[PDB]
């Protein structure tokens, strides 16, 4: 429809609108008029994405400012879903307005998802795809082929064809989803990745992941091309802090250190060979470093550094090279002695938790390495690798981790902690040391996002509680509110199962995973739910190892044999490719009525981004609360950091994280108010955590369901499934759960 | 060998008394038992074949890095940095001249490490340490 | 006894309704009791063939709303989702059986 | 083939067990007609490859497959792939001319 919010005409691509969608648009428009950060818990099931897209495009085209739009999500699948919704929205806008306006919408992802070269396509790692695409498209290969046409080097035809046409002539106007962009670039023989990367400054709206805004290894180039006065939307941001922890962390193993020694020796051999052949290619770099030119001055815009910058651009030093690492052999010896100091530090028999300042002092007193040459380690390594013109970079991949560690631990000294553990896994007999430099303050990586952009709209389907995040991440919300969906009938029926069929209390604690009776209750529960579920069913587990153990011993006693009589079993493999096959097989098995059960981790890959709507959902079996491994040193260090700084209790934060993962997995089941699915929680500890649930979930959870047994839950599920199997009355839902245009006009007239 | 001390020919397994007693003069895998046997009487030459530099027992130490070349580079860096200790405040904030001084001290450390200009750089170090 | 096959029943009914003349309407009434079905082939091809033969299928389910039955009813009844009926109690089953005698 | 874990204490049958390695080859060949590109809506492979240079903290052993005392896998991940392969084969058997 078409309706007006204040002076803003909104083109909604559906003939009916939920009331929660209209209230959501009103709050977003109020925030954009204010121009500050806000947190909005738009409930799942309802059109969270489509309302955001419709209102922000209406705000962009109507207002004379024409602010650009950034849409940051957590998974590439959600990016594609947002692109599809945006394509539908602009198709509706073109139909209503009668013309296709000047519009550009593109999704941004890595080279692995946007490569059309037939040779480098089957590589299972994204790093080798990036290094091969760089090797073919660094510009050195192009000038080498221009100077030597008979050279054995090759160029990618999908990248060269972009040189013939202009940047604005890469694609026609409109929105290009990844499937459509790949089809178009295959038809025109073009590289979609370089098309998207060059159209960042031209796109009215650009959708990418949180890694392209928070992780400075890839967000350095993207954040320069975007406008600082742009609208910023965060979709499914309830786990965004983990991305911040994922942005500024690094783990080093002794195998990585051995490969680093081998790479340093290979680098020394290469610099010795180049010094014998041509020292001019070293002398020009040396005098450029003398003049104070940084990596950006020596590198061209088309090429990329060998080592990505692991720190924030605002934290990079603007002064020149200190000179200890200016000479190539001196820098090689510097890196070698840094690697040997790291190898010395790894030979420990107990866990050492030390600040970066203490590590720097010990390194200076043992190796005479200062902080200032360490702050330029990654830049100097990238410049040396560029000037060496090495054909092979696989031997120097381990040096990237050393440069990342050197640059990270030198620039950052507050909010970071270095953990050295003698045992990576306690089950292994031989000791396997690991050194973890982790980011305890998640607000560090997200601080330049809030500093650069005035208006940030944090939104997740199950972001709760809304006041935890502005304390966790240093930002102020102008308004925070959580909507409750208006339902003619109770659309979803949550229940908390604290005890089994034989009234034995059930829990998913890691130490009691091998108890008979709790596993008997879980197996009988799963069999009964598979017997009573019509279409499909998804089961979530706190960890992969817990699921492995419980499924293996379920197969040992033959619980799964009874499940095979009703539904097919598909399990989340650690391999993402086989997991995708299992997921599409689950979707196929739900469609044709075979029935399937999908076992997955509540904190795994399937838990984030993947939706289970209608027949793909219908039952979310929660085996326990997805708590993290408490005995891990990183989690305890982060908990101590939040207790020290933000006064957040350790148990409170652990319960918050576990219940937000449970909330997102429960919210994956709903799309539309016609959709239904039961939300069963099989742990005794869920009962005290009803207030930590999202507000819309908490309304559906009655007080009588807080301590249900197995059989009572089965009876309630059967009654619920029989209840909505009837057709609903339209007169009971004509203007209370869904609104037409006339109902929206009547409500607008009632509001004034 | 990384495990066995060829001077006494003792494996680490059945003879756990072997230790990483290195020499600043010439770094070698001599154990403490071989040190307490040969050099307790007095100074002598290097017990390893192919090397005969005169060494003292009291100069012995333990290696802190796995690589011998890195260990001798760090020890030469210590032997140069003791008198070469000019800082930023020593140059009164002159950043470029501080970089030139760092390049010079790294170059003389490299020359002492590889021995290409050991005599002239040693003379320069001996003249500098008197000042 | 056994695990029911919707596709086998639909193919048998398609074979039965093939010699039916064009003036005589072709209708199938499926009283489906189970919640999952095992088919020897693709049931969507059978649904498309039934749509191409103008055969209208009405399904009365016993336990819950099965998605494949809803899709089959919607495809065979030209988008009408009201032909998939689920009972509530004893008399509702009587009323649903008495509703199907009307053309 | 039943999904039970294989232990070396069982005698098996020497005539049948000659096919075991060949059966593994069949399992490999099973992937040879099971692996195919999927839509970007459910592309879980591209989700972890969206950030190619991510080097965050390694997940703990609860988030990883179980290992033996020597570090090798305990084989409980193979039965998961076995039942997933069985489900995929039963679904793919419906895709025929019938
Ligand atoms: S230029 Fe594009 S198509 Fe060619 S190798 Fe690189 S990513 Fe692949
Ligand atoms: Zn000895
Ligand atoms: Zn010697």
């Amino acid at each position: 429809m078409k309706f007006y919010i204040d002076d803003l005409p909104v083109l909604f691509p559906y003939p009916k609108i939920y009331p929660e969608q209209y209230n959501y648009m009103c709050d977003i428009k109020k925030t954009l008029d204010v121009g500050g950060n806000s947190i909005l818990e738009m409930p799942s099931g309802t059109g969270k994405t489509v309302s955001l897209l419709s209102l922000t495009i209406a705000y962009q085209m109507h207002y004379p400012e024409h602010r650009k739009i950034i849409y940051c999500s957590r998974t590439m699948s959600e990016i594609e879903k947002a692109l599809v919704e945006l394509e539908n929205l602009m198709d509706y806008r073109t139909k209503e307005l009668g013309y296709q306006e000047d519009f550009r919408g593109l999704g941004l992802t890595s080279r692995k998802n946007l490569c059309l070269h037939p040779e480098v396509s089957k590589e299972r790692k994204g790093t080798v795809v990036d290094e091969k695409c760089r090797r073919m498209t660094n510009g050195q290969a192009k000038r080498k082929l221009e100077e030597d046409p008979e050279a054995n080097v090759e160029l990618c035809e999908y990248h060269e064809n972009l040189y013939n046409i202009e940047v604005e002539d890469y694609l026609p106007k409109g929105v290009f989803s990844f499937e459509k962009l790949l089809k178009y670039c295959e038809e025109k023989t073009l590289c979609p990745y370089f098309i998207v990367r060059r159209m960042i400054s031209l796109c009215n709206i650009i959708i990418y992941s949180y890694h392209y805004l928070l992780d400075p290894k890839i967000a350095e180039r993207v954040s320069n091309e975007v406008s600082k006065d742009s609208i910023v939307i965060f979709d499914e941001a309830h786990n965004i802090d983990n991305v911040c922890i994922e942005s500024l962390s690094l783990d080093l193993t002794t195998d990585a250190l051995r490969r680093a020694t081998r790479g340093a020796n290979a680098l020394d051999e290469r610099i010795s060979e180049v010094r014998k052949v041509d020292s001019q290619k070293l002398q020009d770099e040396y005098e450029k470093l003398v003049q104070g030119l940084h990596s950006a001055d020596i590198l061209t815009d088309q090429e990329e550094p060998f080592v990505e910058t692991p720190v924030l651009p605002q934290d990079l030093l603007t002064e020149a090279i200190p000179g200890n690492i200016r000479r190539a052999e001196h820098f090689v010896s510097f890196l070698k002695r840094l690697i040997e100091y790291l190898k010395t530090r790894m030979k420990v028999l107990h866990v050492i938790s030390e600040t970066p300042k203490s590590f720097l002092q010990h390194l200076k007193q043992l190796t005479f390495i200062e902080r200032k040459p360490l702050r330029f380690c990654s830049e100097r390594l990238s410049l040396l690798v560029r000037t060496l013109e090495v054909t092979e970079v696989e031997d120097f991949t381990a040096l990237k981790d050393i440069a990342t560690f050197a640059t990270l631990i030198s620039t950052y000294e507050e909010g970071f902690l270095l953990i050295i553990e003698p045992y990576e896994i306690e089950n292994a007999a031989v000791p396997n040391p690991i050194m973890r430099f982790t980011c305890l303050d998640a607000s560090i990586a997200i601080k330049p996002v809030f500093e650069r952009f005035s208006s940030v709209i944090i939104t997740s389907g199950t972001i709760s509680p809304l006041d935890m995040y502005p304390r966790m991440l240093n930002f102020k919300t102008v308004l925070q509110k959580s909507y409750a969906m208006t339902l003619a009938k109770k659309s979803f029926l949550p229940m908390i199962i604290t005890k089994g069929s034989d009234q034995v209390a059930i829990s998913s604690r890691f130490e009691i995973r091998n108890d008979p009776s709790i596993v008997r209750n879980y197996g009988s529960m799963l069999v009964e739910f598979a017997k009573i579920t019509p279409d499909g069913m998804v089961v979530f587990f706190p960890s992969y190892l817990y699921m492995e153990s419980i499924v293996s011993m379920w197969q040992t006693m033959g619980i799964l044999d009874e499940v095979w009589k009703h539904k097919l079993i598909l399990v989340e493999t650690p391999d993402a490719q086989e997991t995708s096959l299992a997921l599409e097989t689950y979707r196929k098995a739900c469609s044709n009525g075979r029935g399937a059960i999908l076992l997955s981790v509540a904190r795994g890959k399937v838990s984030e981004g993947i939706d289970f709507d209608h027949q793909y959902g219908r039952t979310v079996l929660m085996i326990g609360i997805p708590f993290q491994y408490t005995e891990s040193r990183i989690l305890k260090a982060r908990l101590e950091f939040m207790r020290e700084n933000y006064r957040i209790r350790e148990n409170d934060f652990l319960s918050f994280d576990a219940m937000r993962h449970a909330a997102q997995c429960l919210g994956r089941v709903l799309r539309g108010k016609d959709d239904y699915g039961v939300m069963v929680l099989a742990d005794r500890r869920f009962s005290r955590k009803r207030s930590q649930l999202p507000k819309w979930i908490a309304q559906g959870l009655s007080d009588a369901d807080l301590n249900l047994s197995t059989d009572m839950a089965i009876s309630n599920t059967k009654q619920f499934l029989r209840t909505m199997a009837q057709p609903t009355d339209p007169k009971d839902q004509e203007g209370v759960s869904v609104w037409s245009y006339e109902d929206l006009i009547k409500h607008q007239n009632s509001r004034k | 060998n990384k495990d066995m001390c060829p001077i006494c020919k003792t494996d680490r397994y059945l003879s756990p008394d072997v230790k990483f007693l290195v020499n600043p003069e010439c770094y070698h895998r001599i154990c403490e038992s071989c040190v307490d046997r040969i050099f307790s009487l007095g100074p002598a030459q290097c017990p390893y074949k192919g090397c005969d530099k005169i060494l003292r027992k009291n100069k012995f130490k333990t290696q802190i890095f796995d690589d011998v070349e890195v260990e001798k580079e760090v020890d030469i860096r210590k032997r140069v940095f003791n008198v070469f200790n000019k800082t930023i405040d020593d140059f009164n904030g002159d950043l470029v001249e501080y970089n030139k001084y760092l390049e010079e001290v790294e170059d003389i450390i490299y020359k002492l490490d590889h021995g290409i200009d050991v005599a002239k750089t040693e003379e320069k170090l001996r003249t500098y340490e008197e000042l | 006894k056994g695990n029911p096959s919707l596709q086998n029943a639909l193919e048998m009914a398609r074979g039965l309704l093939l010699p039916v003349p064009a003036h005589c309407t072709r209708e199938v009434l499926i009283v489906f009791g189970s919640l999952s079905t095992t088919d020897p082939g693709d049931i969507h091809q059978t649904i498309d063939s039934l749509v191409s033969e103008k055969i209208r299928v009405k399904v009365l389910g016993l336990s819950a709303q099965v998605a494949i039955c809803k899709e089959l009813c919607k495809a065979t009844n030209y988008g009408d989702e009201s032909f998939y009926k689920i009972l509530l109690d004893e008399t509702h089953l009587k009323e649903l059986f008495n509703e199907a005698v009307t053309p | 083939l039943r999904g039970e874990k294989i232990m070396q204490n069982d005698r098996g049958d020497v005539i049948i067990d000659r096919y075991l390695t060949l059966d593994q080859e069949f399992d490999r060949k099973d992937d040879d007609m099971l692996l195919h590109p999927v839509k970007k809506i459910i592309d879980l492979d591209g989700n972890i490859q969206d950030d190619p240079v991510v080097r965050g903290n390694r997940p703990d052993f609860t988030m990883q497959p179980g290992v033996d005392i020597n570090g090798n896998s305990d084989g409980t991940v193979d039965i998961l792939k076995g039942m997933n392969r069985l489900s995929e084969k039963m679904i793919m058997a419906l895709k025929n001319e019938y």
